[PDB]
């Protein structure tokens, strides 16, 4: 019996990710972050962008 | 994330072959869909796949 | 001043194309393949770049 796994890679949102969920957020740094499968480096800040 | 919790991946079945990484190592990439398919061959069509 | 604007502005475009390799973004590959099959891919994609 074979079992092969076909992967699509698009933008809809994943919700569980690893055995850790939280990690409470920490803005006006610099940090990794990776958010919905999206994987960077930046500082993370609040703007008026609706 | 599929399942983190049973992994059989590590010597529990008779023949592994893999490519990339184990399904171990599946819970650090996030994919959004997945299509599980099951199908029987025969002996020599194991070198086919 | 629009050639030294378009200048950095191609210079920036060319950073989102794959150069033959399976995504622009380093994070994609290295999230998914192992260093040594990794290692083609990304030597091709920095050579392109």
């Amino acid at each position: 019996r074979v079992v092969v796994l076909s992967f699509e890679l698009l933008h809809a949102p994943a919700t569980v990710c690893g055995p850790k969920k939280s990690t409470n957020l920490v803005k006006n740094k610099c940090v990794n972050f990776n958010f919905n499968g999206l994987t960077g480096t930046g500082v993370l800040t609040e703007s008026n962008k609706k | 994330v599929a399942d983190y919790s049973v992994l059989y991946n590590s010597a529990s079945f008779s023949t592994f072959k893999c490519y990339g990484v184990s399904p171990t190592k599946l819970n650090d990439l996030c994919f959004t869909n997945v299509y599980a398919d099951s199908f029987v061959i025969r002996g020599d069509e194991v070198r086919q796949i | 001043v629009n050639q030294n604007a378009q200048a950095l502005n191609t210079l920036v475009k060319q950073l989102s194309s794959n150069f033959g390799a399976i995504s622009s973004v380093l994070n994609d590959i290295l999230s998914r393949l192992d260093p040594p099959e990794a290692e083609v891919q990304i030597d091709r994609l920095i050579t392109g770049r």
